């Protein structure tokens, strides 16, 4: 495949092997393997595949000490946009919402609300794309 | 004229007209320099005979302080000055010496002090210059000489020998400049090129006879044609003189060029496209070349000028326009240039814009010419575009990774094979760890095909033979004989000669294996720093010396093998082959106990492959291996495996062989070595909540037991008592203390037997009872609880120190107690008093030690400390007079010191006050050495020997200056509050300014230098650190006030800022301060359009000049290379322990960078944790990173394989965390240290600086922190770091500082 | 005194939990062939070839024992390395060579040519080759 697809599964390997500077490496080459500067894909299953990578990539980020939030919710929001359809781009969403939401209430149940409520959203989105993330959601 | 004696009656009749074992070495090391060639061999022999003599007592003398030994050091000199003959026969007797020296770490290894490589340069414009006119004279001589005795040569050199008379007289001036002698007697008798090469040009010189008819007429200049025509009939008379005229001809052909010459250059360029005759073609390439550096040498003298010589430079210029860099590159993969190449190639990427990916495809080949550690994976990691698959596999190859993936170079060469060799490099990785069995396979496999790899491949099983030992495997050894053999394939055709038994005609044989090591040692010639890149070559020739030891015993100093072992640098790779050597070694000798000692052998294999790491492979070696069973042996091969993963399953499993071990009996080392477990079982009990720290205590107990004599047993149940008494307190504080002393008393004992780790931690424990009894002096003023009872706990915590200091040594103590003393001095005194007054007498022990402490002394007010400094004198002077007295002389200079700090272009200060050149003229002052900060620091005491090694060491160990006093005018560096420099001439006689600051604390840089350095004495311990083979550069500050701080110029230092004001006059491009002043921030810029407008001013401000400056910097393209590896080596992972520790900002002017190779210095760092950065502005970098500056750095590309190499360096820095943790401590606990910026205090704290020290721990975590909530990578950290440099907007973060446009 | 029943009893489970339980409860650790036995429950290559080495290096009077290294080489999925251990063994036995050409020829299913097809094709083996023997009808 042009598009990192098995070597972007490799960069899986090294998300196996445990390495964020290696995997991370891995996702800037698996960016540029679908193009330099790669468009979500016009096959649906390219752009899948492009999503998914976005959602490594936020892994990837909880992995790294120092992340930027909004940036991780701009991969979320280029991974629902891959496809709102997909139940991992909206599972990967949902998971990020959730590290979001114990920052977002800042300890506090108040401070958190309407986060909360865009989070509930993606939660249900993600379960009806998916039932395999849904049991995990409906919790 | 003194010379090695037959009789000892003869040398003492020449002994009393010149006027003990280290003496007669100084004597031999005047002997290994040689008058004479054949003086020398006879010297030679004697000296290998001395090393002989030596025997154990040579190892003695090697070893003694973890510091190379400075006797050692005469013998390192004796080393450069070794095996370098031309005759082979000189420089092999050198060689066969070294050999019995055996190889020094060269980490190890402290002669960085020679000029070596450094010198004027040789080049000048020629003609006008003596030297060229000495160099034609020097033409003349030998082969044009020898053309002059063929008479048909003759003619025509008689024709330029008269020439030459004419052009320069004999005489006396120029018989002063000429050699003379035999030349004298000469220099009487004296008074765009098809053609080139192909076809009539043949091998150079006819190419150059036609070139020089066309010189003489291209050169404009009518002398310039007839020097030419002069070394035309030199040159048909000789093709040495030939190719010597050719650079003169090229320089001549530069000076005047035709329009057809020009055309003439290019059909030479071509010419060299085109291209034994090409080698030589090659290399009259490389003499074009070197022509073109001499033209540049004469077009930057142009330059230096302010018109014609302009045009000439433009002229020289189009020539370099027609030359393509690229494609001179490629001829200089065809001449294997490689860091040259790699020149070549940088200027190509300079000269052209070119694809990323087209560049890197040359550079994958570069990095291969390069062999860089990073190598094609470094260049790949750079490389943006995905590896092509055989690419791939030579990645691998520059990774080295070995163990899994060498099947995957197979398997490419499985889908497809175009190269037996590549086929024979799938084999090496098919023997992969040594594996017998894989070779069996692999040899039917090489059969079956039919290659010259096959047979090198048949060598290999020649080398799986020799780790046979077996007979039948010599009669494979004998299929292999009678085909080429690999060196190491020779290497096993020695083991095939120990099976032959041949003796002296296997030693003939040996001598041949020499012959190949003395064709890498022609390859070892080379530019300072060479000798540590080929120093694992000279492993191998050391191995092969111990190798005839072994033949020497098989036909019948210490030459220990394991000791042998031990003085060798250790490398993952060297203790492979290391290993190997031992196991041959084992393998020859026929005893059952050798079979025993081979295991053995195998097992110290597991411990160097403990450090490589591949643990699988080391398990998979003891498998190839083993026997000799060893309980504790199997142990360390489970902790090994363990440290990788599961060290508790391996510890539960180690318990089963500790309880197969013991039933009684110690059995030596075994019982040491149940010990040892115990203290494993103890990290497995930290590690388990289920095991418990009360029982892990009982175990250290029972360790301690086990050993009471060994250092290591104690100490690291000192650390666990430590660890243990924190959890105790549990924060309580509080009563703390006695438990204290308990783990103190562990730490005694640990120091009393001594170690290398102990001595770091021995200073860690210091600093806990220093801040133990500063905590009591508090309890006794709170009154809290009972003041007497912590009172009690403290005089028996005194006592057991007064105990500890009996058993403890000055020399022991080193640097740590000097450290620790600025810290101890104390309001409460009384028993930290006397702690003081211990610190004291160390003080006493050495006087250089005493005379920094007294500086730091006079800047404090100190009247409690000028009191305890009177107790220390009053000691002094009960332990000598003269020691009382010479506290007294050191006074006197701290006065001289002080006049020149007040320093009411050069200034005669000396000649402005009689008194100060008086002192200086004084022999009364005690003799001082110069203050270094080599010089500062204590040697070592040696790792070999637990106690008395820092006795017998000097507690620090250097030649030692004595004051000649200072010129009486000195130049001053002038600046506000400007530091005022002035050399005082050494004992050696060598003088550097040294200039103190107003406004600058010598005593903080003091500090800083103590913490500094401590990992480059690591560096030279770690394998790591000596492949980078670099230094890590250390401020040296000598002045006793603390307003002004004194350092000796570093020679060669240049401003960053300097540097970059320098880059804009030579670009002539000219920004003005005014017009800087023009451009305007607010103070609330708006980060976005602040980084804006900084982006273009700083693109128009600073084209990078950083490459230009490198070229500068060395006229050699490996030459230049070797300044980017130094450039390298600057920051990096220096940068980065300035970035861990948070403290530097030191500013672009006050960085300093050495002319020759370039190396990055931090001036006058005083903020800590950033303190100045959150002053005003604040910069995101950790070290600044100029982009033109990285871009230097960066040659093809600004990221550095180097630069992640030195992030690893600093994760291995992390690795030792309680060295860097103890540091950390020292720093906020000296008093002169200020945690938070002495008549406040005779006898700084920050609650931020303790902050800091946490994040200190959190550096050493690689956590980020910042980051909101979070997981630390270091590999990830260092990415970070480049990322935190390369942003522009932390660039408009930052204001001032670097302030660079790049 | 049970624990040679026991490894008997191992191989006849057939299971690596019970062989796993059986290394913990022995007083001395397995070597040489009980160290083999016990690299099979490990499961790991890297070790297994190791153990196979180092059992070579004591003695190499089984074929067996070849093949297990053999089995080190299929773990490793190389084909130029299967061809390369090939190679090696079928000078290595003499008196049984092609005893591991079998698994030479799943090496060959691997290889997927017809030609390397073909040599195993010629080797014959009285043996049911497992899927080796269907390769055969599959060469075809
Ligand atoms: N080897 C050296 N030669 C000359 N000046 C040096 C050297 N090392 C440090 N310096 C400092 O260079 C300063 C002169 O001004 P610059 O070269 O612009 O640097 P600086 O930023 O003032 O340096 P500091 O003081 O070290 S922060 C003096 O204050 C010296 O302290």
């Amino acid at each position: 495949s042009r598009l990192a697809e098995l070597y972007v599964e490799r960069a899986k390997w090294l998300w196996s092997k445990g390495d964020v500077h290696q995997a991370l490496i891995v996702l800037q080459k698996g960016v540029e393997l679908c193009f330099p500067e790669n468009e979500t894909p016009p096959e649906g299953k390219n752009m899948l595949i492009h999503g998914r990578a976005m959602l490594l990539v936020g892994r990837f980020m909880e992995e790294t000490a120092n992340f930027e939030s909004n940036a991780i919710m701009k991969k979320y929001k280029d991974v629902t946009a891959c496809l709102p359809e997909w139940e991992d781009g909206h599972f990967y969403l949902a998971k990020y919402y959730d590290k979001l939401m114990p920052m977002v209430t800042d300890n506090k149940m108040e401070k958190q609300g309407d986060l909360i409520r865009y989070i509930v959203l993606h939660f249900g989105r993600s379960l009806q794309y998916g039932n395999q993330f849904i049991y995990q959601s409906m919790p | 004229f003194l010379p090695d004696h037959p009789e000892l009656k003869k040398i003492k009749a020449v002994l009393q007209e010149y006027r003990d074992l280290q003496t007669t070495l100084q004597l031999s090391m005047k002997a290994i320099q040689h008058e004479n060639v054949d003086v020398r061999i006879h010297a030679l022999t004697s000296l290998k005979e001395t090393l002989y003599k030596n025997q154990e007592k040579l190892i003695k003398y090697a070893t003694d302080s973890e510091t190379v030994e400075p006797i050692i050091s005469q013998l390192v000199t004796v080393l450069l000055k070794g095996c370098q003959d031309a005759n082979s026969q000189a420089r092999l007797l050198c060689g066969e010496c070294l050999g019995e020296l055996g190889a020094i770490d060269p980490g190890r290894l402290d002669f960085s002090t020679t000029e070596t490589q450094g010198k004027d340069f040789t080049f000048v414009t020629g003609v006008e210059d003596s030297s060229f006119a000495y160099g034609l004279l020097m033409e003349l001589t030998r082969a044009y000489l020898a053309y002059a005795d063929n008479s048909r040569a003759q003619d025509s050199a008689a024709y330029a020998i008269q020439e030459l008379l004419s052009i320069y007289d004999c005489r006396h001036q120029l018989w002063r400049r000429f050699p003379e002698h035999v030349r004298e007697i000469l220099e009487p008798h004296l008074n765009k090129k098809p053609i080139y090469l192909s076809k009539l040009g043949s091998n150079f010189a006819e190419w150059s006879a036609s070139w020089a008819g066309y010189l003489i007429t291209k050169v404009r200049h009518d002398l310039a044609s007839k020097i030419f025509t002069c070394c035309s009939i030199m040159m048909k008379h000789d093709f040495k003189v030939t190719i010597y005229l050719l650079p003169h001809i090229l320089v001549y052909v530069l000076l005047g060029c035709n329009q057809e010459d020009q055309q003439e250059v290019y059909a030479e360029i071509m010419a060299v496209l085109k291209h034994i005759a090409s080698d030589l073609c090659q290399l009259s390439t490389q003499t074009v070349f070197s022509m073109l550096d001499h033209l540049t040498q004469w077009a930057r003298h142009k330059f230096q000028a302010l018109t014609v010589d302009y045009e000439d430079y433009q002229s020289v210029t189009r020539f370099l326009d027609l030359i393509p860099q690229d494609t001179l590159a490629v001829a200089s993969f065809r001449s294997k240039a490689y860091t040259r190449a790699v020149m070549h190639f940088e200027s190509f990427i300079t000269e052209k814009k070119q694809n990323i990916q087209e560049h890197l495809g040359f550079l994958q080949k570069l990095y291969a010419a390069m062999h860089e550690p990073d190598g094609v994976a470094g260049v790949s990691a750079i490389r943006k575009a995905e590896p092509s698959l055989k690419e791939q596999i030579l990645e691998h190859e520059s990774l080295g990774l070995l163990r899994d993936a060498t099947a995957c170079y197979d398997r490419a060469i499985q889908l497809e094979p175009d190269q037996i060799i590549h086929y024979h490099g799938v084999v090496k990785s098919m023997l992969g760890l040594g594996q017998l069995s894989t070779v069996i396979t692999q040899v039917n496999g090489v059969h079956a095909n039919r290659s010259e790899w096959t047979d090198e491949l048949n060598t290999y099983r020649v080398e799986a033979a020799w780790k046979l030992s077996q007979w039948d495997l010599v009669e494979n050894y004998l299929a292999a004989d009678g085909k080429s053999t690999t060196w190491s394939v020779r290497l096993g055709q020695l083991l095939l000669s120990a099976k032959k038994r041949d003796i002296t005609a296997f030693y003939d044989s040996l001598k041949l294996v020499r012959a190949e090591q003395i064709v890498p040692l022609s390859a070892a010639s080379f530019e300072r720093g060479s000798y540590q890149r080929g120093y694992e070559y000279i492993v191998r020739l050391h191995m092969l010396c111990e190798l005839e030891h072994s033949i020497k015993p098989l036909f019948q100093d210490s030459l220990n093998w394991v000791a042998r072992l031990e003085m060798t640098q250790n490398s993952y790779r060297a203790k492979e082959p290391i290993l190997a050597l031992r196991r041959a070694l084992l393998s020859l000798n026929k005893r059952p106990d050798y079979n025993e000692m081979v295991g053995e052998c195998w097992l110290q294999s597991a411990r160097v492959a403990r450090k490589a790491g591949h643990h699988q492979t080391a398990y998979n070696a003891l498998l190839n291996a083993g026997e000799s069973r060893l309980a504790e042996l199997y142990v360390e091969r489970a902790k090994w495996l363990w440290s990788k993963g599961d060290v508790h399953q391996a510890l539960i499993v180690l318990q089963k062989g500790v309880e197969l071990c013991f039933p009684t009996p110690p059995e030596g080392k075994n019982m040491l070595i149940h010990g040892r477990a115990m203290l494993l079982v103890g990290r497995f009990m930290e590690e388990t909540a289920n095991f418990e720290s009360n029982a892990i205590m009982k175990k250290y107990k029972d360790v301690t037991a086990c050993l009471p004599e060994w250092e290591d047993g104690h100490f690291y149940l000192a650390k666990y008592y430590d660890k243990l008494m924190p959890m105790v307190t549990d924060n309580k504080m509080e009563k703390q203390g006695d438990l204290i002393r308990y783990i103190v008393l562990h730490f005694g004992r640990s120091l009393q037997y001594g170690n290398q780790f102990i001595y770091q931690s021995m200073p860690r424990m210091l600093t806990l009872w220093l801040d133990y009894g500063t905590k009591a002096y508090e309890w006794e003023k709170a009154g809290r609880s009972d003041r007497v009872q912590m009172r009690n706990d403290l005089g028996k915590i005194n006592k057991v120190i007064t105990e500890h200091t009996n058993y403890l040594a000055p020399y022991q103590f080193l640097t740590a107690f000097s450290q620790l003393i600025s810290r101890i001095c104390h309001s409460h005194d009384e028993v930290f008093v006397v702690l003081m007054e211990i610190i004291a007498k160390v003080f006493l022990a050495y006087p250089q030690q005493a005379m920094w402490m007294m500086t730091a002394v006079s800047k404090s007010s100190y009247p409690m400390r000028v009191n305890r400094c009177k107790e220390i004198l009053n000691k002094a002077i009960h332990m000598k007079k003269s020691l009382e007295k010479f506290v007294g002389d050191a006074t006197r200079l701290t006065d001289k010191l002080l006049e020149l700090c007040n320093k009411p272009s050069t200034l005669s200060m000396s000649t402005h006050f009689k008194m100060l050149k008086k002192l200086v003229e004084e022999a009364t002052f005690s003799e001082i050495l110069i203050p270094l900060q080599s010089v500062m620091i204590p040697t070592l005491p040696s790792i070999l020997g637990t106690h008395a090694n820092h006795a017998s060491h000097e507690p620090f160990p250097g030649h030692w200056a004595y004051i000649a006093g200072f010129d009486d005018m000195v130049e001053i560096l002038a600046s506000l509050q400007k530091p005022k420099k002035i050399s005082l001439k050494g004992s050696d006689g060598k003088f550097y300014i040294m200039m103190c600051k107003p406004k600058d604390d010598l005593r903080k840089d003091c500090r800083l230098m103590e913490f500094n350095s401590l990992i480059n004495k690591c560096l030279r311990k770690d394998a790591e650190s000596r492949r980078r083979e670099l230094h890590i550069r250390t401020y040296a500050v000598i002045p006793l006030n603390d307003e002004c701080g004194i350092i000796e110029w570093v020679n060669n230092t240049a401003g960053l800022r300097p540097i970059l004001t320098k880059l804009y006059k030579e670009k002539g491009v000219y920004m003005t301060g005014k017009e800087l002043r023009q451009c305007m921030l607010p103070k609330s810029a708006a980060l976005s359009e602040k980084l804006k407008v900084f982006r273009e001013f700083l693109l128009p401000r600073h084209p990078p000049i950083f490459h230009e400056w490198f070229l500068r910097t060395f006229p050699d393209p490996t030459s230049w290379y070797s300044s980017r590896s130094a450039y390298c080596r600057s920051t990096a992972v220096m940068s980065m322990v300035g970035y861990i520790l948070g403290l530097g900002d030191r500013h672009g002017e006050n960085i300093l960078f050495d002319s020759l190779t370039g190396e990055c210095v931090h001036v006058d760092f005083n903020c800590l944790f950033n303190k100045g950065e959150t002053f005003e502005v604040p910069e995101i970098v950790p070290f600044r990173l100029t982009h033109n500056m990285v871009n230097g750095m960066g040659p093809m590309g600004t990221e550095g394989l180097f630069r992640r190499a030195c992030e690893v360096t600093m994760r291995l820095m992390r690795d030792q965390r309680e060295p860097l943790m103890s540091v950390l401590k020292t720093f906020l606990h000296d008093p002169l240290v200020e945690w938070s910026k002495h008549s406040k205090a005779p006898l700084v704290v920050n609650e931020k600086a303790k902050t800091h020290v946490l994040d200190i721990e959190q550096r050493l975590q690689g956590v980020i922190k910042t980051r909101n909530r979070v997981p630390l990578s270091i590999e990830g950290h260092v990415h970070y770091l480049i990322q935190e440099a390369t942003d522009e907007n932390l660039l408009c973060q930052m204001y001032l500082g670097w302030t660079p446009y790049m």
